[PDB]
Formats: structure tokens, C-alpha cells, sequence
């Protein structure tokens, strides 16, 4: 029904909808390549693509009893991941979009209904980059950091606690240490430092303050 | 793929399909 | 069993020692004043002063069914409380020694096994004072602020949450907005913000950050 | 003995003395 599908070309919107039910009748190499590319660009799509990507792998399991689409999608995405530091120079919009998209994937795309181990260290690599002294300045990127930790921190800690410990050791440093930290960037950090400390819940009293 | 994620996911899947 | 009596004059030591055994015989007004005197000067004592005050009321009510000592203590303490604003100006160390003593009374000195309601609002008055931008400048005050939120944080929040939320807003505001905070000042504040967020418990990751971290 | 702390405590005790 609704996937916020409009963002795309009207004839691409024809390829995808039919790729939802029938992966055998569509070129899955296109479908994967199509998704990755615009999602980098359209930030709204950087949060709705997960839903779509999963349901496709579910179909190909059902129809071809196989995943080929998943290979193309992961290969396509690992490429863009490796080339991230170049994309961070090229754009912040494009950088934040990619991170947003990788997390969105990790969250919905599952292997026998379990999170893909393959993406743990990648995702943590992104979040560590966003937690750097340079990135904490830019309040496009701090926006991004905390939007992820709001919806996937829970499972990431569960996957690996030491990394999460290090990440939050950086944020604590980035709060005491940093001479210039964005005014409302300072706000969004303290909020998660609490969020996590309360076991990935925002307390009622904290909910009033920040909202 | 030699070290590809898509390879590492296949193996996480195949692992789960073994009792 | 350890009361930290050793700071006192030798003949005043006997006064306190025999007060724990026979409060009926000894002048309880002077016992109270001497306690308040020393705890305003000595912080190591102001913490253990709660212990001894309790045991005396414990002994007095069990011996003569009276509260004569407790009232002598509270009148004396309230006298000091009313005046704090003045005592603050005079000398910092005397003022934080006062807060320490108020809070350590609230901690140990109990009525029929329950915390004295009378001191709930007062204790919150000191904390709200310690939370002001003029007081968050001073790093010796912040020291005293968090020790109390450590020692009796949970208990107070249970007596009154509303006031605790209010107070933790001021702490958030000081962090977000206030300009001049000592380096520890900033470090001691985040800890306590996390302390409460966990439910007056310090998570393991936190422990290490604050207690094993090394700074050049 | 109007806003008296000592009074307020005495009254807390007695409030409990009645069971």
C-alpha cells in the first residue's frame, strides 16, 4: 500500500511494485541499483527503503526460493560504504543519507529473522565517524547520529556492548572536551546520554524538558 | 565474493539452517 | 561503633560518651550545641554527626520517653538554616559543611523509622541554592551538591519528585547554557545526570569513565 | 513554635503514635 513510493519516477514506480510480488519477472540487478542510488539522494527514502528491501527478499525466498537480490543489494551497498570518506568530502547530505540508509537496512533486513552480523562493524564504523571532533560541529551530522541511536541503539548494544561503550565514551569526551560544539548539538547529545543511561528509554521528566 | 558481506550473510543463513 | 569522637576536646569527649549512656543526667542542650558547633567546622564529622545524633534520641526516648535532645538539636539547626544566605557570603566551607550536616541529619535521624518531613523542603532549599549559576562557578560547592544527590538522592525524589524534576532541570540548564564551570564542575555534573537516569545507580561504563579515566 | 521544625517532627511522631 504505502511505502512513500512517490519519491521515484512514475515508470520506475512500475518496476518496483511488480518487483514486490514477482522477483522472477524483474531484473533484480536493476531493482537493487535503482534503490541504492536515489536513497543516497532523497533523505526521506533513507528511512523507508528498509521496509521495501526486506519484503523483496521475502518474495524471492518464496518465489525463487533464493536470494540473488540480496547479493546485489549488499554488494552495491558495501561499495558505497567503502567509499564513504570520499562521499563525506563531496557532501554532507549524501554522507548522512548513506548512514541513515545502512542503519535503516540493518533494522529491517534480516537473515532467518535475525539481524545480519555482517553490518554490525560497518554501522559502528559510521557512528564512530559521526562522533569525531570534526563531525560533531556539523549539526546535520549530529542530527543523524542521534536519530539512529534512537531506533537501533537497542539492538546494537545487544550485538556488541564494548563498541557501544566506546561510542558513548566518545560522546562523553565530545561533551567535556569540545571547545566549539553546536548549541543545539549540545542539546541532542545530553538527551541520548540520558536516553541510554535509562536503558534506551526517555524518562517522563526528560521528555518534558527536551520537547 | 571473497570477503563480501553478501558472502558473510549467506553463511550466517546457512549456519541457521543446520539444526 | 565508630563515631569519630576524636576531633573533640578530651573533656567534651566524655560529655558525648556519657550522653550515649545517660542522656537524663547530662545537659542535652549543650550536647546538641557542641555537636552543631563542630560539624560546621569539620566535614569528616558533619557526615558522621548524623549517626551519633540518632543514637542519642534512640537512647533518650528509650530511657525517659522524651525528645528533649532532638528539639534542642532541631531548633539550633533551623536557626543556622534561616541564616544560610548570610553564612554563604561569610565563608564557603562553613556553608557546605552546613548542607552536609543538614543532609546527614535527614539521612540518619529518623522518626519512628521514617524520614522527618520537616527537613524535606529545607534540604531541597540547599540543593536548589547549590544549583544556581553563581554557585556552579564554585567547584567546591558542586562537590557538595553531588555528594548529597549520591547519598540521599533516591530518598528525596521519593518524598517529593516534583521538586527533584525541577532541580534536575536547573542542572541541565547549567550544563547547556552556563558559561563558566570548572573542568571537574562539568565532569561531576554529567556523572550525576547519568546517575539519576539509571535510577540512582551508576552503570559500569560510567564507572570506568569517571573512576579509571586518566587525564594528563 | 509556629513554623518550628522541632514542632513539626513532634507532630509526625504523635501522628504515628496513634497507630
Amino acid at each position: 500500500e504505502d511505502y512513500k513510493i512517490q519519491s521515484f519516477d512514475l515508470e520506475t514506480q512500475k518496476l518496483l511494485k511488480t518487483a514486490l510480488k514477482d522477483p522472477g519477472s524483474v531484473d533484480l540487478e536493476k531493482v537493487s541499483s535503482v534503490i541504492v542510488d536515489q536513497s543516497l539522494k532523497d533523505q526521506v527514502f533513507s528511512r523507508e527503503a528498509g521496509r521495501i528491501c526486506y519484503t523483496i527478499v521475502q518474495a524471492e525466498a518464496k518465489q525463487t526460493n533464493g536470494s540473488v537480490f540480496r547479493r546485489n543489494l549488499l554488494n552495491r551497498l558495501q561499495q558505497e560504504f567503502k567509499a564513504r570518506e570520499e562521499t563525506r568530502k563531496r557532501s554532507t547530505q549524501e554522507w548522512v543519507c548513506l548512514v541513515s540508509f545502512i542503519c535503516n537496512i540493518f533494522d529491517y533486513l534480516k537473515v532467518n529473522n535475525m539481524p545480519m552480523v555482517a553490518l554490525v562493524h560497518p554501522v559502528y564504523d559510521c557512528l564512530f565517524r559521526l562522533a569525531q571532533s570534526d563531525a560533531l560541529k556539523n549539526e546535520e551530522e549530529v542530527d543523524c547520529l542521534v536519530l539512529q541511536l534512537h531506533r537501533i541503539g537497542d539492538q546494537l548494544e545487544k550485538m556488541n556492548v564494548q563498541l557501544m561503550d566506546e561510542l558513548f565514551n566518545l560522546l562523553r569526551d565530545g561533551f567535556l572536551l569540545q571547545e566549539d560544539l553546536s548549541s543545539m548539538g549540545r542539546l541532542l547529545l545530553l538527551e541520548i546520554l540520558e536516553f541510554r543511561a535509562g536503558g534506551w528509554k526517555l524518562s517522563d521528566t526528560a521528555q518534558k524538558y527536551y520537547y | 565474493a571473497t570477503d563480501s558481506w553478501a558472502q558473510a550473510v549467506d553463511e550466517q543463513e546457512a549456519a541457521a539452517e543446520s539444526i
